[PDB]
């Protein structure tokens, strides 16, 4: 019998979801015939309204204690918690009240982990990471906005193959995809070390490839998988489509000044 | 109490239905019918049940950095949001981009299209029109039999192909572990494909699951990453050195650019030989079966910018030309200006914002986004636990966009039936929507009822585009045209390029100390799911204010201060369920707007 995953949705974008169904090794496809049951997540499921909050309490009562959630996005606590509503009711019950007889919590992406876009300044719903709200059970954070496709289906593969969490860092993130820096592997790292950067765009160094620290580039600061893994089967990453990383995979990153301001 | 507004009867007084939450869209939505004694619809409710608070987010922060934070916006529109920041932006300080900055926007633009139609279609919609469980009685041979007929160029064709995959269906069916298809309204008479045409669908439904990964590679390659590729104010930050020195550390080299024109080719293939044919066969099938409801505003109002012009700053050239039309008078397009402030504005009076003055709509260069949070004294439950919304007061998270005052449509239907009355008035530009148009009505009137051995019909593209068949017959053609449009951008960019012109930024005027202290701007998108805007006022280096009004804003909205019905609303009207309990119909008709909530709320 395959792993129940009850896919909740907070105040998000959507990009966690379409990202896990970029995944290419193992394919989103074979994740949810072969690997999990996907049994509620309101981007792809056939039930809508009462039938489809029916569900929730079915798989709470048969599969106690062994199902996955799963949260993308995360809970306002302003406007009564009104400004994220489900069944009539704030997202924030709904999510204790799923939460409470879970295996295990993933929190994907920035907004579950951090708090995300709607959670800088000034918050105006308050929106709250998970893990600020659920304070009893194990949660895994897997930031960045969105993930890798691989390192979401990675954790999950991780989880159902071993049926423990992976090894997790001090902020929760797990060590297999979140243990290096961008910098410390970014194909740019030799022009960095031979101080040979860009300064505007398009000029001779950028045409060139050279480092983008000058154009702000966290990568020196920032703890993801994009220099190795990369992006969408390894076509590319920000880097290397010559953007300086933002830092989108570190808690409160759109609140450290602009991304064109050049790390001290 | 019962009242009548644009044509439509509306009474609440019937038996009232609450579909929250309403799944398979982007985000939170809640929506409430009333049916009458024969399970009609005569009342619809459009609750947007999420708020983010973008534009107050935005407020002081350096315009370069804003595409990043409006991006955020939506992971499905994903770009669309950016793009129209940097024009916003571009349009404040009056910055010219490189041709080729241009023309990467424009493939990128383009593949969002093509992406985010199929994904809707197959991955969203398609369940309101197939039924799964029904797959399973197929006839393997029959089901190939079908699709060489639906489509005969497809090479995934065999019986022992239909066979296998319907042998899966039955594995994971028979484990009792149903996932997104557990608790569905399957066997339902609102369900009338063959059991073949199921299996073919379904079939699809996995082959577009696999496929959608490598279109987005498009967007990998020029932003580096999808979802949420970058952009950049003043161009494009891909920088290009085709075969020079450092070539192969560059964002943009030939062989990554071979690899583009690859995954464009793939794409012309998979809109012409799997998603248009399907859309044509399940809408002649739901046709046949007398399925012409949730026209809604269709019929009368529907509005778009206007985008993809064939000579650069030259709107004339629109490829998708836009403008609006009223009162269903295909014979004249208004021409539509979004610096105008008597023309795009919207109202708060039935959402949970506040103005000083809520009987006025505000231009978005004048806009306020202020929450207010607050229930009608009618309604049923509490703050915290509402049993049945309240449509007379404030009911939703949506604001109300109107066009001088008229609730109109938004989308790629919008922008077919545009197309169409500009290629009649005589708009060369226009022709090949037309041409589709005008195909897929044969198709569906003749020539699939023929091969199928049905009857033939006569609708007029006038009869036929104004329903819910029609809104989601015009997103297949979009994405088809728009594969069509970014193959002929791709060759635009390589001759340009090897022309000697590699430019990729405008850098004049990227420090902020060149600037004029004060500007405001704006930037429209023909976003997938309709007309796109950001209105943007810059002060002192800093975003002064921040306006974003999206598409599913003006289809979700609520009722504005005259009580004018917005798109969702209007369509769902005069709709017959065959079950008040199952909201098979209403999820069909919402779905072929393709909301998206964090998209109409921001
Ligand atoms: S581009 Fe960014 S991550 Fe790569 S070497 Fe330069 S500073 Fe480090
Ligand atoms: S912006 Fe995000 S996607 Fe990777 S390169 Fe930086 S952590
Ligand atoms: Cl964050
Ligand atoms: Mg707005």
């Amino acid at each position: 019998p395959r792993t129940p995953v009850l896919w909740l949705h907070g105040l998000e974008c959507t990009c966690c979801s379409e990202s896990f169904i970029r995944s290419a090794h193992p394919l989103a496809k074979d994740v949810v015939l072969s690997m999990i049951s996907l049994d509620y997540d309101d981007t792809l499921m056939a039930a809508a309204g009462h039938q489809a909050e029916a569900i929730l309490e079915e798989i709470m009562t048969k599969y106690k204690g062994n199902y996955i959630l799963a949260v993308e996005g995360n809970p306002p606590l302003n406007q009564d918690g009104m400004s994220c509503i489900i069944g009539g009711r704030p997202f924030i019950e709904q999510l204790k009240y799923v939460a409470k007889d879970a295996k295990a919590i993933i929190s994907w992406g920035s907004c579950a982990s951090w708090g995300c876009v709607q959670a800088a300044k000034p918050n105006p719903t308050q929106a709250t990471p998970v893990h600020k709200v659920i304070t009893d059970k194990p949660i895994i954070k897997v930031p960045g906005c969105p993930p890798i496709a691989e390192v979401m289906t990675g954790v999950i593969t991780y989880m159902l193959t071993f049926d423990r969490i992976p090894e997790l860092d001090r902020q929760g993130r797990p060590k297999m995809f979140y243990s290096q820096r961008i910098h410390d592997k970014c194909y740019r790292r030799p022009h960095f070390d031979a101080g040979q950067f860009v300064e505007e765009w398009d000029d001779e160094s950028a045409r060139k490839g050279f480092c983008l620290y000058k154009m702000g580039c966290k990568g020196p600061t920032t703890y993801n998988a994009c220099s190795t893994t990369r992006w969408n089967e390894g076509t590319s990453f920000p880097i290397q489509s010559g953007h300086g990383c933002i830092g989108c995979s570190e808690d409160g990153f759109w609140d450290k000044g602009s991304f064109y301001d050049r790390l001290t | 109490s019962a009242y009548a507004t644009q044509g439509f009867n509306l009474d609440d007084r019937g038996r009232r239905i609450v579909v929250d939450p309403v799944t398979r869209i982007e985000g939170h939505m809640r929506c409430e019918v009333n049916v009458d004694a024969n399970n009609v619809i005569r009342n619809a409710v459009s609750t947007g049940t999420m708020w983010r608070g973008l534009e107050v987010i935005l407020k002081g922060r350096d315009p370069r950095d804003a595409w990043a934070f409006v991006e955020r916006i939506c992971g499905v529109c994903t770009g669309c949001h950016a793009l129209a920041s940097v024009r916003a932006v571009e349009n404040a300080l009056d910055i010219r981009i490189p041709k080729n900055a241009h023309l990467i926007r424009e493939i990128m633009a383009k593949t969002l299209q093509v992406h985010d139609h199929a994904v809707h279609f197959y991955h969203l919609h398609a369940l309101d029109w197939v039924d799964v469980m029904s797959a399973l009685k197929a006839d393997p041979k029959r089901t190939s039999e079908l699709q060489q007929l639906v489509s005969p160029a497809h090479p995934l064709s065999s019986a022992g192909y239909f066979r296998d995959i319907q042998n899966r269906l039955k594995r994971f069916v028979e484990s009792g572990q149903l996932g997104p298809f557990m608790n569905g309204y399957w066997g339902s008479k609102a369900y009338v494909l063959p059991p073949e045409a199921n299996l073919m669908a379904v079939t699809h439904y996995l082959e577009a699951l696999d496929l959608q990964k490598e279109w987005v590679k498009i967007h990998t390659i020029f932003g580096g990453k999808n979802p949420h590729p970058n952009y950049l104010v003043g161009g494009v930050p891909c920088a290009i050195n085709l075969d020079g020195i450092g070539a192969a550390s560059a964002p943009v080299n030939m062989e990554r650019l071979s690899f583009v024109k690859a995954r464009i080719d793939e794409i012309i293939e998979f809109n012409k030989n799997v998603y248009v044919p399907d859309v044509l066969a399940i809408g002649t099938l739901y046709k046949q079966a007398g399925w012409l409801y949730g026209g809604g505003l269709a019929a009368t109002n529907v509005l778009d910018y206007g985008e993809y012009p064939n000579v650069a700053y030259n709107k004339s050239t629109d490829q998708l030309p836009g403008g609006a039309i009223l009162n269903g008078n295909w014979d004249e397009v208004f021409p539509v200006d979004p610096r105008d402030s008597q023309q795009v504005q919207e109202f708060v009076s039935h959402s949970w914002y506040k103005y000083a003055d809520e009987s006025v709509g505000l231009h978005p260069w004048d806009g306020v986004t202020e929450p207010n949070y607050v229930l009608g004294a009618n309604t049923k439950g509490t703050r915290t636990r509402i049993e049945q919304i309240d449509e007379s007061a404030k009911y939703s998270w949506i604001k109300s966009p109107r066009w001088r005052g008229h609730a109109m449509e938004v989308g790629p239907l919008s922008r077919y039936i545009l197309a169409y009355a500009h290629a009649r008035s005589g708009n060369k530009y226009a022709e090949r929507p037309k041409e589709q148009l005008e195909y897929s009505a044969q198709m569906i009137n003749s020539a699939i009822p023929k091969a199928l051995g049905l009857p033939e019909t006569q609708y007029t593209l006038k009869q036929l585009l104004p329903s819910t068949i029609g809104r989601t017959l015009a997103r297949a053609l979009e994405s088809q045209y728009c594969g069509e449009m970014m193959h002929s951008d791709w060759h635009d960019l390589v001759a340009n390029i090897r022309a000697g012109d590699t430019a990729t930024a405008n850098v004049d005027k990227w420090d902020p100390a060149t600037w004029p202290l004060q500007a405001k701007g704006v930037g429209t998108v023909a976003a997938p799911r309709g007309a796109l805007g950001h209105w943007i006022r810059i002060k002192d280096g800093r975003i002064e204010n921040y306006q974003c009004v999206v598409p599913t804003t003006w289809n979700g909205s609520p009722r504005d201060y005259k009580g004018q019905i917005g798109a969702f609303e209007a369509s769902l009207m005069n709709t017959p369920m065959v079950n008040p309990e199952q909201p098979v119909e209403i999820l069909r008709t919402l779905h072929s707007f393709d909301p998206c909530l964090a998209c109409s709320t921001h």
